[PDB]
Parts: structure tokens; C-alpha cells; sequence
């Protein structure tokens, strides 16, 4: 995050296997992995996507 | 047979049941299932009664067959919608297990057995500037039982009326008989002063309870054993906890006249079980 | 280094590839749940190839999250429709886990997951008098694919063709090639006597099954463990196992001209569990 000290925020940051519609809303986001980011004197955040594989490998 | 005990005095029993006798803080993260939470203006946290959730014991079990516990698949963090907070704001309400009913897995659930139980961790999220004033009191009640709104009949709510879900209810500051005889609307009449029973709100401190004060923090976490004169019960038709904000002291930004700032709610199922498998649950909502 | 065998020989290896080298029981009772059959005229019970259903082990196991196992939520017996045997029958067929996507519990986890895995019992049900003839043989073929409608296109069958549900399917005594150019009908069309995919029917006793002949017993059982050449997959695209019943000797009774008898399917997922939990997936099914 790239804003003033005097700023403040909460984001939600969201993966989602594949198999059902992509997500449009918060609603739905919800329902898969996702982290929710606070903003202060930590300026980053991390949000880790597991391997969760029908296949051994997946093609480039 | 005498019992000599001190006041020297000496007592006996005369009956044969027992009836008859004579008597570092500001930095959080949770984890549940796939879903995380990270908070660095936090005041602690909150463990209600100082117990935390836990399944079912042996020694404790009412029903016989096999229970079913989802655990990831439901015991996982779930976001209402957001309400505003401005200068006009009374309060929000809501009630669990009523505000889950359409949340993933856990609804179908909660819809498909017939028994269940689970407590919760609970997270209000709300933030502003170094120039905003403001505080809220979050309370979670057990048995939060709210008055109506008819002075010629009494318990006459609804089951549509007492259970909105996930967007909850709103305190009012006066109270407003209803006065429709043909057409009663059979719903709540919170007063924010009274907390919504009949009791001062001064003293709703005796709750499990946090303050969020936007000078301080900027979230709440409360984490709420199961309660209930019962080892397990019916989700669909009992409401173990509520939820209550209200505003301490009105909101108020530099000199604006209508400032206004978003809170939301993240609730998350905790060793949640159910119990009486059959076909699902139908209910009347609307 | 060389290595001396028996024909003796000698042999060396000269690359760092091994890709180089050169080369009593009539009576039957289950439990499952809150579930229950019992049977008095049974042909014992078939266990395809001698493997009984289990869980993923951790030396195999793909996905890294942690899975969801129901068990006695979804690990359950289920029961279809009935269908109608007649002189005029050629056999029906089953897709699993296609026939249980509507059932309770299961349904749901298998829709609301991306990857899942699980083994079968089924149970065919069958009865009739001692003055009727006829003999049914049930298959258990894993990766059934029939044939299609078509002599312009191949693999052209559509979705909702190819996964009818708990209705299931019906073979035909002959071959009808469709001609609609403009409005291709894009279904199989399941020849009797070729098992549906181009190979004789009298052969498929390679693959698991059993034979009911109303002289002898009224029920078959079959016990299926997981086959796939992956650990865990997708249940919503890929049928892991079809079931066929076919009439070996047509049915008679006495010297009625149309005598009929019902025959019902009863199935039960086994040590099922699930990954990737997300939203819930909608088909287009019509």
C-alpha cells in the first residue's frame, strides 16, 4: 500500500478453486480461501495459494 | 446418626430425600479452515465466562446416535453485510445461530438434522482517521428476548419478524405503540436506552462485552462458548445468542455535518455438531 | 560393474535412464448410518477386485489443504427409483457418482467441493415367485462410455445427454443413426448385445457383477472401491463407475402374456471425503 500515513483500510483478498462461476461479489469471494488485510504500520500483506490439484502436474 | 457442627450445635435427618432437609495486545491473527484474519489495532481479545468452546462429552450426551461434525467445511469465518454508522445511528441487533442460516455448508447443516450445537468467535471491524471521535459498545447476550409491539397483547412476534438473518435489526429511541387491530404487524420495538427489555443500558456491562473507541482500536473480538439449560437443542427454532452495538458516544468528524463509516461483521462456527438426520427444513421466511 | 544371469549371460548398462535399459450365505444384513437392509435369499456378495473402500493415505495424497470427510452424513444408503422388467425389456444403466447428485448431504458436498472421492455398495432388489423364470445380469464397469447417435461426428454427445441422473438409461436391439443435420439430438445410442461401446455383450463377464436368477436368490450385491488414475477428482465432470443390467433369459410367468415385476437400486457412498471448498456449482442439467 502506496498511501498517505494518515490513511486506513481493510481489504479482502480472495483465491477460489476452479468448477463454479468466478466470483463478482464479496458474497461469493467469501466462501473460498481468502485473508483480510488491515492497513497500518505494516504495509504489506501475503496470501498464500495452496497447491490443490486434481493432476500431479498442470500444464503451461 | 447426629452431625455436631459449630456456630457447638447438632443436627438430624428425618427424611429419606434430600429435598426435606434443611438448607503485542494490538496484534491478532486467526485461522479457521481456509479463511485468516489480521488485525494490528486490536484491545485484546474477549473469552465469554472465561470457557472456551468444546464438543460433547460422554458424560453428557442426551441423544444416542452418531453425531456428524463438518469441522473445516463449517467451522470457517463468514462475512455479513456492512451497515453505516452516522450521526442519526441507534444500533444494530442480530441473533445466532439465526444469522448463519444461509452460510455455506453450515445452513444445510443446521437445515438437514434436527439437533445441533456450536459456539462462535465473533470480529466487528471498523476503522477511521486520527480526526474522527466516537465509541461503540458491542454486548453478546445469552437469551436476548427483545419486547414487542402491541400494548393489547403480549409475545404476539411473529417467527418471520424475529428472525431477519444476516441483516439483523436496528434500536430505536422511542417507542412507538402499534395500533393496527386488523392488521397487526407482530414485530420488535427496541427502545436503545432500555436495550430493547426492559433493563438500563448502563448496566449491560454485566455481559461479555468490548468497546471499540476510534481513538484506541478499530476491532472487537468476542469469543462465545455454547450456553443453553440443555446439552444440545433445535437451531431452527431457538436462538442461543444476540448481538448488540450501539453507539457510546455519537460520531463526529472535523466539522462536517454528516460523516459517516462502515462496520462490518465476521462470524465463525467453533466445534460445531448436529444430530437427527432426515429430510431438509422448509421454512416460512416471508 | 556387469551383471551375470541365466539363460549364463552378461549384461551392462551404459546410460544413467532406466528408460534406456534394454527390457449361511442366503442370510445377509448391512448397516450404514441410520441405514439398514436385510436379505433371506442372497448369492453371497462380490468385492471388486479384492479391494475394500479407504481413505487417502498421505504417501498419495495431491492437495495440500486439509479434506472434509461427512461419514455418516452422506455415508448412507440411498434409494432410487423402481423400474419395470417386462418381456419387452433390453436392460438399463447407471453412471456413478452421477445417480447420487441430488441425495441429501452428498449432493451437496459433492457440489459445493472441486475435488472428491469415494467407494460404492450397491444393491439390486429383486423379487418374484417360484412358478417365474428369468436371469438378470448386473455389471460394474469402470469408465463406461457408450457410443453415440451420429455416423457424421464422433464424441458428440452433449452434457446433459450423457448425465441423466437417478432416471438412468435404456439399451435398444438396434443401431438408428440420427440424420437431423440442423438439430443434431447428440445422445448415445447403447446397442444390447455390444454392451453399448463395440464389444460382445458374453465377454463382460471380465469386469465385476453377479447374476440374479429368480430360482435361486432375489437380491445381488456389489462392494466397489475407488478406481481412477488419479488420487482425487472432480465428481462433476468425471463418472468414475457405470452400472448395467441386462436380461440374460427373458421373463415368463405361467402363461400370462405380460407378466411384470419391479426391480430397485439402492447405493451407499463409502469412505468419501472432499477438497477445495468454494461456492456452489449450478449446472445447466436441462
Amino acid at each position: 500500500f502506496c498511501g498517505s500515513m494518515m490513511a486506513t483500510g481493510k481489504l479482502l483478498v480472495s483465491y477460489a478453486p476452479p468448477g463454479a462461476d468466478p466470483p463478482k461479489k464479496r458474497k461469493e469471494a467469501m466462501l473460498g480461501t481468502h485473508v483480510i488485510w488491515d492497513i497500518g504500520l505494516q504495509s504489506s500483506c501475503t496470501m498464500v495459494v495452496p497447491w490443490i490439484s486434481n493432476t500431479t502436474y498442470r500444464l503451461t | 446418626g447426629a452431625q455436631v457442627s459449630s456456630q457447638n450445635y447438632t443436627t438430624i435427618n428425618y427424611y429419606r430425600d434430600s429435598a426435606s432437609n434443611a438448607a503485542s495486545d494490538r496484534v491478532l491473527q486467526l485461522t479457521l479452515g481456509n479463511s485468516t484474519i489480521t488485525a494490528q489495532e486490536a484491545a485484546n481479545s474477549v473469552v465469554a465466562y472465561g470457557r472456551w468452546p468444546e464438543y460433547l462429552r460422554d458424560s453428557e450426551a442426551n441423544p444416542v446416535d452418531q453425531p456428524t461434525e463438518p469441522e473445516v467445511a463449517a467451522c470457517r469465518f463468514y462475512t455479513l453485510d456492512t451497515v453505516s454508522w452516522t450521526k442519526e445511528s441507534r444500533g444494530w441487533w442480530w441473533k445466532l445461530p439465526d444469522a448463519l442460516r444461509d452460510m455455506g455448508l453450515f445452513g444445510q447443516n443446521m437445515y438437514y438434522h434436527y439437533l445441533g450445537r456450536s459456539g462462535y468467535t465473533v470480529h466487528v471491524q471498523c476503522n477511521a482517521s486520527k480526526f474522527h471521535q466516537g465509541a461503540l459498545g458491542v454486548f453478546a447476550v445469552p437469551e436476548m428476548c427483545l419486547a414487542g409491539d402491541s400494548n393489547t397483547t403480549t409475545m404476539h412476534t411473529s417467527y418471520q419478524n424475529a428472525n431477519p438473518g444476516e441483516k439483523g435489526g436496528t434500536f430505536t429511541g422511542t417507542f412507538t405503540p402499534d395500533n393496527n387491530q386488523t392488521s397487526p404487524a407482530r414485530r420488535f420495538c427496541p427502545v436503545d436506552y432500555l436495550l430493547g427489555n426492559g433493563t438500563l443500558l448502563g448496566n449491560a456491562f454485566v455481559f461479555p462485552h468490548q468497546i471499540i473507541n476510534l481513538r484506541t482500536n478499530n476491532c472487537a473480538t468476542l469469543v462465545l462458548p455454547y450456553v443453553n439449560s440443555l446439552s444440545i437443542d433445535s437451531m431452527v427454532k431457538h436462538n442461543n445468542w444476540g448481538i448488540a452495538i450501539l453507539p457510546l458516544a455519537p460520531l463526529n468528524f472535523a466539522s462536517e455535518s454528516s460523516p459517516e463509516i462502515p462496520i462490518t461483521l465476521t462470524i465463525a462456527p467453533m466445534c460445531c455438531e448436529f444430530n437427527g438426520l432426515r429430510n431438509i427444513t422448509l421454512p416460512r421466511l416471508q
